[PDB]
């Protein structure tokens, strides 16, 4: 439920929205929040962000060196579980090509969805305060009491005659 | 090798801060940059005006609207003086506080009002002194009262002004 500015999954810029409803949006669904929380966590190289030297991933250790596939998978699979709301990891297809020296892995992560605790900070309210009456209706009655009775009588006259 | 006065506009303020984008993650997305640039460039204007708030308050460059405030603290009121010469009188009176009215000293004060060769001074036996002006750039009658003040208690003075030799 971690709120934050929404990042476009397709381009990487802020998700200002479609041309018909351009604006700014907050990440509300846990899925969207977790997506960008993993994306930033994996995209920032370790130590390259000032104000926090411990954040990021240490790509320099592996890239450019002769490395064992098994060691890399452990670190990749470990960084994911640093988020407190990750249920499990389903599958992991780690493959390496020696000709091009490229490495490419696949996997998915499962996360549940929570409640909103309070709507005070977001948009709307859930209550249905009453509406003041109109004109002399309060002190003298209402005509609808006649209309509903007339309709009931008419529908009952309709019911008895077979159709 | 370096200026002692550190009060200067910060060089290349805008590109700084952008240097703190971690690993070019957002660079080239043209959506986050504009949002950040719009906010940062506002500080540019404020950062620039921080200098004039200090630079313009100096007596050398102070405009008449506020130069009066500087003069007011020193007791030198505008009276009927105009801006270009009001600056001069402020300098002259202030400089008088560390003077002795010697021949070498008098030449120095007149030096700031008429360039290098614009003034000369003849001397006489019985307290007579003379002032010559060649390249005046301001009207002298209003400056005259001060020109008397920085002279000995018993000076006898003549004033003659002309353009060129």
């Amino acid at each position: 439920q971690f709120k934050d500015l929404l990042l476009d999954p397709l381009t990487g810029d802020l998700d200002f929205g479609t041309p018909g409803d351009r604006g700014m949006r907050l990440a509300l669904t846990n899925q969207l929040s977790l997506r960008q929380r993993l994306y930033l966590r994996f995209a920032i190289w370790a130590g390259d962000w000032y104000f926090d030297e411990t954040f990021g991933f240490p790509y320099r250790t592996f890239v450019g060196k002769k490395t064992v596939k098994a060691v890399l998978d452990g670190r990749i699979k470990s960084e994911v579980r640093q988020e407190p709301d990750v249920l499990q990891i389903t599958d992991f297809q780690s493959t390496m090509d020696v000709v091009s020296r490229s490495y490419k892995c696949f996997f998915t992560v499962v996360t549940a969805e929570g409640e909103e605790i309070s709507l005070a900070f977001v948009g709307e309210d859930e209550y249905q305060y009453p509406t003041p009456p109109e004109s002399n209706v309060q002190l003298c009655g209402d005509e609808g009491v006649i209309i509903n009775f007339k309709n009931k009588l008419y529908y009952l006259i309709n019911f008895r005659l077979p159709k | 090798l370096k200026d002692v006065n550190h009060i200067h506009p910060l060089p290349d303020f805008v590109r700084g801060g952008f240097d703190y984008v971690p690993s070019d993650i957002f660079s080239g997305k043209e959506n986050f940059e504009q949002t950040l640039r719009i906010l940062l460039e506002r500080l540019e204007f404020i950062d620039q005006k921080m200098v004039e708030l200090a630079e313009l308050r100096t007596t050398l460059n102070a405009e008449d609207a506020i130069l009066d405030e500087i003069g007011r603290q020193l007791g030198i009121y505008r009276n009927g003086l105009n801006d270009p010469e009001y600056r001069a009188v402020i300098m002259i009176l202030t400089g008088n506080n560390s003077k002795s009215g010697t021949r070498a000293d008098i030449i120095a004060t007149l030096k700031q009002l008429f360039g290098e060769d614009g003034v000369t001074t003849y001397k006489g036996y019985n307290y007579r002194l003379d002032i010559n002006i060649f390249n005046t750039c301001m009207e002298v009658t209003d400056i005259l009262p001060e020109i008397i003040d920085m002279l000995p208690l018993v000076t006898h003075l003549r004033v003659v002004e002309n353009q060129g030799y």
